[PDB]
């Protein structure tokens, strides 16, 4: 229901603020790529 | 052919390293093996008695050893 | 041409002057919500400090807001209404006409939305109301953690 | 002067705004409860409201405490709750059976990640080193930098716990400290 | 569980291969244990792996990269930054009570108790742009060289506590071969011992008793080399208007 | 900074031997702010009302030295702060509207009486109040009161 | 604007409290600007001088 | 938010795999599931009940890429990077044979479900395999010079739609041994191919991000191409990504790289949803076969995730 | 040119120091059973100096990109030569390090060592080296200037007399960290153990307002830097104008308005500002 097309595509209203990261340097997610993958874009 | 060359072959070195038996942890694993006497022997004559300056980052693991040394005598 | 409309909060009672010749489709659009109840017990789900106070959401999330001409209908910018101090009603959009149920109403003189928001009236009572519901307070996405409804809606004339 | 005949006024006090309410008409910026000079950092508590608009002091009773804390503060907490005029039917009931088997999930999960702790501190295990040493792998958006916010490049991290030498003991002498003040202690409700 | 590193620290690959050890170092500003992350760099230097070097409270405390101990909002030293918008916060560096201060405001930060220095730099900016008879002229037998050949030493005359010995020695540097070149701000004076006597002549027949260093009148002449003593405050002070009517 | 530092190092053994004891903490403090370390005097008092969270003694000391050295916004701060933590606590009540009376602020006088209202103290803080509104002259406030 | 100054039907000045806070700081949302007199202060501290030296 | 399904939970999380989980297919009941991941390993599960492992199959040296069921439930047909295929008895849960004579990876394999049983494999020797399932030894063998990724049989039985690194959706005739014609437009190696349960229709997703629904009656115009969906780019990994059809066709599944599975209205081509849930590339985004509105997604998470359409 | 050896390995071979007690503790690797006197008042000549003419050169630190100085090569006793693996080189004035380690790679600290020796501490940014045990003759202002210019590039050279003693001020912290490690139980043109360390904090005000004012001058510039120079212009306000593109884009249409400085300046991708 919160993941439907119609509630994906209305965006928040209003005016932005004039004056989320987990990280104190930026944002890290738990990722699960291949090891295969991250050696050979390492290579 | 010629404009799908290099996409084959890329396509095959990508997917043979991906998903060979060879390298069904990422890399290619082997048996551990046993090394020369000579490489033991010479790292007992070179820490001696642990006297020379060289050797305190072992000192702390050697007398950590200690605590296994029943074992060995065993 | 100016119509009153009375929004009962839980904070005070604001009297809303509604400015007909300036932007009517948008007034009378506020005024059959109002008179239909589509306001009552809705909350007022963004407040700002020195900047806004911003309601009208049933859904109380930001995203809802049905308006009376099907979903969203034009921006009226008339270049003679600006943005100019506290109490100042005006219509929260996505972005240009794109006008729903939400109302913006400025807290302080916020000319930066000068040609995309829509001045439809400002308050002609309960302007401490509106400053204290400035003064409640809020959480990093602005929602007041200490809850403020409009409790009923209706009009004067 | 009443809509839409406020051409040629122009307000000079929140007596002139009457009730308060900007004009937009007027294209001078108003005022309707006076100017903000500035606030020149001072190290004094926002003063805030509570529901109804008053002025709340519950923010010093709540000072260094977190948000879903239960805090007393006030008279209303020292009258019987069957006389409080706010409530009308009080729901006594014990929960659920599925909101109590959920509850001994959650718990009976943290408290098992601390009897495993708990006991992997009274039995070290032996040698400290694990076999199963697999990598973790961290997708890094960057914020943008000390000086610069020119963005740049997303991360892919990937983590692996170090291969310690098993014959080594702790690398470090613990310390006595002082334990740290309470939290700050609650109203007395006597 | 993944450290506050900035992006000069971490490797210029975008895919990093990291190390992680709990309890492997000492911070270096609380001394208390914490998890060690650590990556190898970009050029297979010798040295070592970079790593963290504070624990997370203190990075976030200090606001610091974890590893450079930089401020992340502008790449200070943390002493720096706090020490110009000294505002933000201090620290206490005293043994017990250094570990005491982190576990106090780390058990805080944990159980949930506890973009702001805009205003700061606004005002530091402000503040440092808020800014802050007579001795005769130098005559012949002052440019003329003396027949002495072995006085070498010029002698500069008015010295501003801000005139540093770097410039001064590039300025006579490439006029010609210093040996040696004595500057003491405390008394204004200045000594100069040249290698060549032929580029002391020519240097110090170009100038004439007369330089403009860096908006600074300076007279040079020729003099014995003589040590600076701790001199009268009417001396440096005479010296001092010496220095500013070399120029009329 | 060598006799300071003795003092300091004699009080606070004082303090780890009997943590328990009011003079031990208030001759600290009473020293620190004859350095003038008000800071220091400050502190001292704080970890004293970590020890002692609702001692009445302990709460009009801190609140005395404040005013007694002037510092009127840091003593206003301690008298919210301890009409909050001890709001049955009368004298701290008294003390509040007594510090307001004598800054001139009857409007703070108010303030601090309405909140004491709420919390429905006794007859004698209502006469107070009652006798407040009677010597600035507003009888109808008083009439109010008694209602 | 907090303060309506009306006139009856007997013609004289009467003061309308708009909110509460003309004789209270509470419910003033500017109850902590209130700086007081230096005399006012030089007197309390005198007053708590006089109670320190009996 | 009504309850739409005789489930536990409206979303339920499926763990136990150690390795990226590349395939996950459904009963034609409906009822089981069978997962297949780089593990080497298949695990069976029961969807209803409460949810039950039921079943684990050993014996594939490399990570299973692909795998089909029979017509009624009882063999289990899988191709893996071993280079071999297997079929598997379920009611004992043991290798009946392997399939043996590629001589690279078996990306794709599909299993050919009226008239007569057959099974149809696509591998990066450039070869199509016809298969059947009582002889270890390939009836045939289509023969191109290109890897091939994914594979489909006609529902008449008789054409193998093939796509692989040459980006074009190769029609072969089986009989003939030969290519009748080429759909053309897609830009990068086609990962799913797809008909559609009514039959008229080919969904095919390639790694342009693109996934296009094509046509597939005899009757047609010479630019076969129905629509081109989008909404679920492909990630970083290369991975073979395989959507399918709603039992009522109306709605069109695939997985994406961002963790999403993302779902299209066949018909009109609006996005209908774009579900999250998965840490890794989605690498298979399965419809329940029995007309629930269930979705079953299995990502490179060691996990899948199976919910309801409410 | 390559780094050539300074010294040979046959005397940089590793043995014990000489036996100052009864017997030699392997594990802190010193002698014990002796006194407390001896060790205090023995600080020996240093063994070697180096050369930047001479000695200074390239190595496969040259080659590497972002390594440290060689801490041996400072002292004069690194025979290794062009193997060595870090510079053979006098930092220059774009030689610059981050706070936790110093020119050599060694860590540094956020305290001092309380005699003020050894690397030194990121919590000051100290720039001035302390030459103790100095022959008090006339010439010693001479010959501080000399040999410490042969040792880098000078901001403040103030040498005291009474005491003999040497306060250098150098412009780069990794200058002052070499001519530490260099200068350190070394001889001017008398033979004297010169006891090199780091200042203290200069008690003289007029040091403290310079110290003071060159914190907010190194600030200021990471604040330039980091904020566009039309914010630095408007924010600066000395000259009309940006004074007056303040006033006009403070206003934003209306008169008399005024932004709030942190509307005007709140920087991002669409805030309020177009500058920005
Ligand atoms: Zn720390
Ligand atoms: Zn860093």
């Amino acid at each position: 229901v919160p993941y439907t097309g119609e509630n994906l595509a209305r965006p928040s209203y209003g005016p932005a603020n004039p004056f989320k990261n987990n990280v104190l340097t930026g944002h890290a997610e738990e990722m699960y790529i291949s090891e295969a993958t991250f050696r050979a874009k390492h290579r | 052919i010629a404009k799908f060359a290099q996409k084959k072959k890329e396509w095959l070195r990508m997917q043979r390293n991906r998903f060979g038996e060879k390298r069904k942890g990422g890399f290619v694993e082997t048996q551990k093996a046993d090394m020369p006497p000579e490489h033991l022997r010479k790292i007992v004559k070179d820490i001696g008695d642990v006297s020379q300056k060289k050797y305190t980052s072992d000192k702390r693991s050697y007398l950590g050893a200690l605590k296994f040394m029943p074992h060995a005598v065993l | 041409m100016a119509t009153d409309v009375a929004l009962e909060t839980t904070m005070g009672t604001i009297i809303l002057e509604l400015y007909n010749q300036h932007a009517p489709r948008t007034c009378e659009n506020f005024k059959t919500l109002a008179a239909r109840g589509y306001y009552d017990g809705t909350i007022f789900h963004r407040v700002i400090k020195d900047f806004m106070v911003q309601g009208g959401d049933p859904t109380g999330t930001g995203r809802g807001g049905r308006s009376i001409y099907g979903d969203t209908f034009e921006d009226e910018i008339h270049p003679g209404l600006r943005h100019t101090g506290a109490g100042i009603l005006s219509m929260a959009n996505a972005g240009p006409n794109t006008n729903g149920s939400q109302f913006f109403l400025t807290l302080a003189p916020t000319p930066w939305l000068d040609g995309k928001h829509t001045i439809f009236g400002r308050v002609k009572k309960g302007i401490r109301v509106l400053q204290r519901m400035g003064l409640v307070p809020t959480d990093a996405d602005d929602r007041p953690k200490t809850e403020i409804k409009i409790i009923r809606a209706y009009v004067v004339g | 002067p009443p809509y839409p005949n406020r051409a040629g006024w122009r307000p000079r006090a929140p007596e002139d705004f009457g009730d308060g309410g900007a004009f937009p008409e007027i294209p001078v910026a108003q005022y309707p409860w006076g100017k903000n000079d500035s606030s020149s950092k001072s190290n004094a508590l926002v003063v805030q409201v509570d529901s109804e608009g008053k002025v709340d002091y519950t923010a010093i009773a709540r000072q260094g405490h977190s948000s879903d804390r239960i805090i007393h503060a006030s008279f209303k907490d020292l009258i019987p709750l069957r006389q409080r005029a706010e409530a009308g039917q009080i729901d006594l009931s014990r929960p659920s059976k599925e909101e109590v088997e959920a509850t001994a999930e959650r718990t009976k999960n943290a408290l098992a990640a601390l009897v495993s702790g708990a006991l992997a501190a009274q039995k070290p295990k032996n040698v400290q080193v694990n076999t199963k040493r697999e990598a973790t792998f961290v997708k890094y958006t960057p914020s943008a930098q000390m000086g610069n916010n020119t963005k740049k490049q997303e991360r892919i991290i990937k983590i692996v716990e170090r291969q310690r030498d098993p014959m080594e003991p702790p690398k470090f002498k613990h310390k006595k400290i002082p334990r740290g003040p309470p939290s700050p202690p609650p109203p007395v409700m006597h | 569980d993944f450290p506050s590193v900035c992006e000069n620290c971490l490797p210029e690959n975008p895919y990093v291969k990291m190390l992680k050890e709990d309890y492997g170092a000492e911070c270096k500003l609380c001394t208390r244990p914490f998890t060690v992350f650590s990556w190898a760099g970009d050029g297979r230097a010798h040295g070592r792996k970079k790593r963290t070097n504070i624990c997370l409270t203190c990075a976030r405390l200090k606001n610091a990269c974890q590893c450079c101990i930089m401020d992340l909002q502008f790449g200070l030293p943390i002493v720096i930054r706090d020490k110009a918008l000294e505002l933000i916060a201090p620290g206490p560096q005293s043994e017990i009570n250094r570990e005491y201060f982190a576990q106090n405001n780390e058990r805080a930060i944990e159980e949930g108790r506890a973009k702001t220095d805009e205003k700061a730099r606004e005002l530091l900016r402000r503040l440092a742009n808020s800014k802050p008879a007579a001795l005769p002229p130098p005559g012949p037998k002052d440019w003329l060289p003396p027949a002495d050949k072995s006085i070498m030493s010029l002698f500069i005359t008015g010295i501003e506590d801000d005139l540093p010995e770097w410039k001064i020695r590039d300025f006579f540097k490439q006029y010609g071969k210093i040996k040696s070149l004595v500057v003491s701000h405390m008394t204004h004076c200045a000594f100069v011992n040249y290698e060549t006597r032929e580029g002391a002549e020519k240097a110090a027949t170009e100038l004439k008793g007369r330089a403009v260093i860096a908006g600074c009148p300076l007279r040079i002449r020729w003099s014995i080399p003589r040590p600076i003593g701790t001199m009268n405050k009417e001396e440096r002070a005479e010296m001092l208007r010496d220095g500013r009517s070399a120029f009329p | 900074k060598e006799y300071q530092g003795r003092k300091r190092r004699e009080f606070e053994d004082y303090i780890r031997r009997n943590r328990l004891r009011l003079q031990n903490w208030f001759q600290y403090a009473q020293w620190e702010l004859e350095q003038k370390e008000f800071a220091r005097a400050r502190s001292i008092f704080e970890r004293a009302l970590d020890v002692h969270p609702n001692n009445t003694q302990l709460w009009i000391r801190y609140i005395e030295a404040e005013l007694k050295n002037r510092n009127i916004n840091h003593a206003r701060n301690l008298l919210d702060r301890a009409v909050t933590r001890l709001p049955r606590v009368s004298k701290l009540w008294y003390k509040y509207v007594y510090v307001m009376e004598m800054l001139g602020d009857i409007p703070g006088t108010r303030q601090v009486f309405d909140r004491w209202m709420k919390w429905e103290p006794d007859e004698d803080a209502w006469n107070a109040y009652i006798k407040l509104e009677k010597r600035y002259g507003e009888y109808e406030r008083a009439r109010q009161i008694f209602a | 604007g907090t303060l309506d100054i009306i006139e009856t039907e007997d013609g004289e000045m009467i003061a309308v409290d708009k909110d509460g806070t003309f004789f209270s700081t509470a419910n003033a949302t500017d109850f902590a600007q209130h700086k007081p007199d230096k005399a006012a202060v030089d007197r309390l501290v005198a007053d708590l001088r006089k109670a320190e030296e009996a | 938010t009504p309850r739409t399904s005789n489930l536990k939970a409206p979303l339920m999380e499926l763990s136990g795999h150690t390795g990226e989980i590349f395939t996950a297919k459904f009963d034609p009941t409906g009822t089981l599931i069978a997962s297949g991941s780089m593990d080497r390993t298949i695990m069976l599960w029961r969807v209803y009940g409460d949810c039950e492992n039921y079943g684990v199959l050993n014996g594939h040296k490399a990570a299973i890429l692909d795998l089909q069921w029979s017509r009624d439930g009882d063999i289990l047909f899988s191709a893996s990077a071993d280079m071999h295929l297997a079929s598997w008895d379920l009611t004992t849960g043991q290798r009946i044979r392997r399939y043996i004579g590629h001589e690279e990876i078996i990306n794709a394999m599909d299993v050919t479900q009226r008239g007569e049983e057959l099974l149809i494999s696509g591998s990066d020797d450039g070869t199509i395999g016809i298969w059947d399932p009582r002889t270890k030894n390939a009836v045939d063998y289509i023969e191109t010079d290109f890897p091939i990724t994914a594979v489909a049989v006609s529902e008449a039985g008789n054409e193998i739609y093939s796509g692989g690194i040459d980006n074009d959706i190769k029609v072969w005739d089986i009989r003939k041994k030969a290519v009748v014609h080429t759909m053309l437009g897609h830009n990068d190696t086609i990962t799913t191919l797809r008909v559609s349960p009514d039959g008229q229709q080919l969904l095919s997703y390639a790694m342009d991000s693109t996934a296009r629904t094509w046509d597939i009656r005899p009757f047609a115009p010479t630019d076969r191409h129905i629509r081109t969906f989008d909404g679920a780019p492909l990630g970083l990994e290369k991975n073979l990504i395989r959507g399918s059809w709603s039992k009522d066709g109306k709605k069109i599944a695939v997985g994406a790289g961002d963790g999403t599975v993302v779902i299209w209205g066949s018909d009109t081509g609006k996005l209908l949803y774009k579900l999250p849930g998965h840490k890794g590339t989605v690498n298979c985004a399965e419809f329940a076969p029995d007309g629930a509105p269930i979705i079953l997604s299995a990502s490179s998470d060691r996990t899948m995730l199976l919910g309801e359409l409410i | 040119r390559p780094a050539r050896p300074q010294i040979d390995p046959a005397l940089v071979k590793s043995e014990r120091p000489p036996q100052t007690g009864t017997v030699f503790n392997i594990w802190y690797n010193k002698w014990s059973g002796g006194d407390r006197e001896d060790k205090y008042l023995s600080q020996t000549h240093a063994k070697g100096r180096c050369n930047i003419a001479r000695d200074s050169g390239y190595t496969r630190a040259d080659s590497r990109p972002g390594s440290y100085f060689c801490l041996y090569f400072a002292r004069g006793i690194c025979p290794k030569g062009q193997d060595c693996d870090y510079l053979h080189r006098l930092p220059t004035i774009h030689d610059i390090f981050n706070p936790n380690v110093d020119c050599f790679g060694r860590d540094k600290f956020a305290d001092y060592r309380d005699d003020m020796g050894g690397v030194g501490s990121f919590n000051r940014q100290n720039r001035t080296i302390y030459v103790g045990r100095i022959h008090v003759t006339d010439d010693i202002e001479e010959i501080v200037a000399r040999h410490f210019a042969e040792w880098g590039q000078i901001e403040r050279i103030r040498v005291l007399n009474n005491r003999g003693v040497a306060f250098i001020t150098y412009t780069n912290e990794a200058n002052a960290q070499f001519a530490k490690e260099a200068m350190a139980h070394q001889s001017l043109d008398h033979n004297e153990i010169l006891n090199v360390r780091w200042a203290t904090a200069d008690p003289n005000p007029l040091a403290q307002k310079r110290e003071q004012r060159r914190i907010e001058e190194q600030a200021a510039e990471a604040i330039r830097r980091a904020l566009p120079a039309e914010f630095v212009a408007e924010i600066e306000g000395k000259d009309p104008e940006a004074r007056k593109r303040r006033k006009l884009e403070s206003s934003y249409g209306l008169e008399g308005y005024e932004a709030p400085d942190a509307v005007h300046f709140a920087r991002g991708p669409n805030a309020v500002n177009p500058r920005g």
